[PDB]
């Protein structure tokens, strides 16, 4: 194979300033003075599509904010002035011979400013305890950077197992991340205690966002 | 102009299965038909194309042995075929045709190895214990993906996250949040609309105050 490889693997950029990325191949991609080499964005939940042909060539419709160079076997996409609907992975590929590789990817996320989470939290719902379950969910919502850290307390006391947590892709729009965690519990064990409470933790304060309820209440 | 793609596979390890791919606008004998496959978070990986006009299909070492590309030019269709599948096989398989100065790209086809049985979601209300408002309803339960959720039938989109599922015990589960100015609940209603294609279910949940 040919192989593409990309760097960096991901990078945080501003908006307005210029990202760029680059394509490493193991050989040529060139003939006759071409270069067979491709750029591909892929948002959150869509197929790829392609911004760049021909290494320098810009396709149809794509803004001319996003350039490609280079030759042989060393190339870069540039993005200058970056917006925030570029946030998105990309892929370089080379059709000069098969198989048609594609590169290993560059995650590139925008650099905005910090953003404190918006929490909320939800006892079960009757329907869930009717039905013999128990889940305590928590959203922590439009903040930046993504790192933040969820401690769930049942009593007062830290609880770690049972807790499932998944974050969202940066947001086309604002550029912040969410996240939701979920405390699975039996219902009896649910019912055996009073105070739920979510806790996060995100370097825009050195005290966490403490979201609480009483079961009793 | 597309490429239409077949619908979402469940198959047991060990079977094979088939795919097609049908342009909308094009004849697959007049160029070639290329098919691209993502395991869950990873990166595009070649698998291999076929020129219908004569039969000849090129691979990725990779994939040659377990991965056959045909076409047949009188119903104007490609087809990828996959052999002794594993759960390294559940990915989306994309149908494209890339040419050196344009593409056209299929939306996927997702195929999920598992002996687990198909199982529709309950979803559950979330509202608040006690400016903006935020609710949320839990999709609990459910195999295999994907669900859909939307909120208001489509009318509410703004203020919404839906979050990545999550798998367990051979079941998914996700959340999604909606928020509101607090003025607007709970006068009108509010509600979560949740579709599991596999198992032919929508369930559409009102947040009602507790």
């Amino acid at each position: 194979n040919i192989v593409l490889t990309q760097s960096p693997p991901s990078l945080a950029v501003s908006l307005g300033q210029r990202a760029t990325i680059s394509c490493r191949a193991s050989e040529s991609v060139d003939s006759y003075g071409n270069s067979f080499l491709h750029w591909y964005q892929q948002k959150s939940g869509q197929p790829p599509k392609l911004l760049i042909y021909l290494a320098s060539n810009l396709e149809s419709g794509v803004p001319a904010r996003f350039s490609g160079s280079g030759s042989r076997t060393d190339f870069t996409l540039t993005i200058d002035p970056l917006e925030a609907d570029d946030a998105a992975t990309y892929y370089c590929q080379q059709n000069n011979e098969a198989p048609f590789t594609f590169g290993s990817g560059t995650k590139l996320e925008i650099k905005r400013a910090d953003a404190a989470p918006t929490v909320s939290i939800f006892p079960p719902s009757s329907e869930q305890l009717t039905s013999g379950g128990a889940s305590v969910v928590c959203f922590l919502n439009n903040f930046y950077p993504k790192d933040i850290n969820v401690k769930w307390k049942i009593d007062g006391s830290e609880r770690q197992n049972g807790v499932l947590n998944s974050w969202t892709d940066q947001d086309s729009k604002d550029s912040t991340y969410s996240m939701s965690s979920t405390l699975t519990l039996t219902k009896d064990e649910y019912e055996r205690h009073n105070s739920y409470t979510c806790e996060a933790t995100h370097k825009t304060s050195t005290s966490p966002i403490v979201k609480s309820f009483n079961r009793n209440e | 102009v597309q490429l239409q793609q077949s619908g979402a596979e469940l198959v047991k390890p060990g079977a094979s299965v088939k795919l097609s791919c049908t342009p909308s606008g094009f004849n697959i004998k007049d160029t070639y038909i290329h098919w691209v496959k993502q395991r869950p978070e990873q990166g595009l990986e070649w698998i291999g194309m076929i020129n219908p006009a004569n039969g000849n299909s090129n691979y990725d070492p990779k994939f040659q042995d377990k991965a056959t590309i045909t076409a047949d030019t009188s119903s104007n269709t490609a087809y990828l075929q996959l052999s002794s599948l594993t759960s390294e096989d559940t990915a989306v398989y994309y149908c494209a045709e890339i040419t050196t100065d344009f593409d056209v790209w299929g939306a996927g086809t997702t195929v999920t190895v598992s002996s687990a049985k198909t199982t529709p979601p309950s979803v559950y209300p979330l509202a608040p214990g006690s400016s903006m408002v935020t609710l949320g309803c839990l999709v609990k339960g459910y195999f295999p993906e994907p669900v859909t959720v939307t909120w208001n039938s489509g009318s509410l989109s703004s203020g919404v996250h839906t979050f990545p599922a999550v798998l367990q015990s051979d079941l998914y589960t996700l959340s999604s949040s909606v928020t509101v100015p607090s003025s607007t609940w709970p006068s009108e209603t509010v509600t979560c609309n949740v579709a599991h294609p596999a198992s032919s279910t929508k369930v559409d949940k009102k947040i009602v105050p507790r």
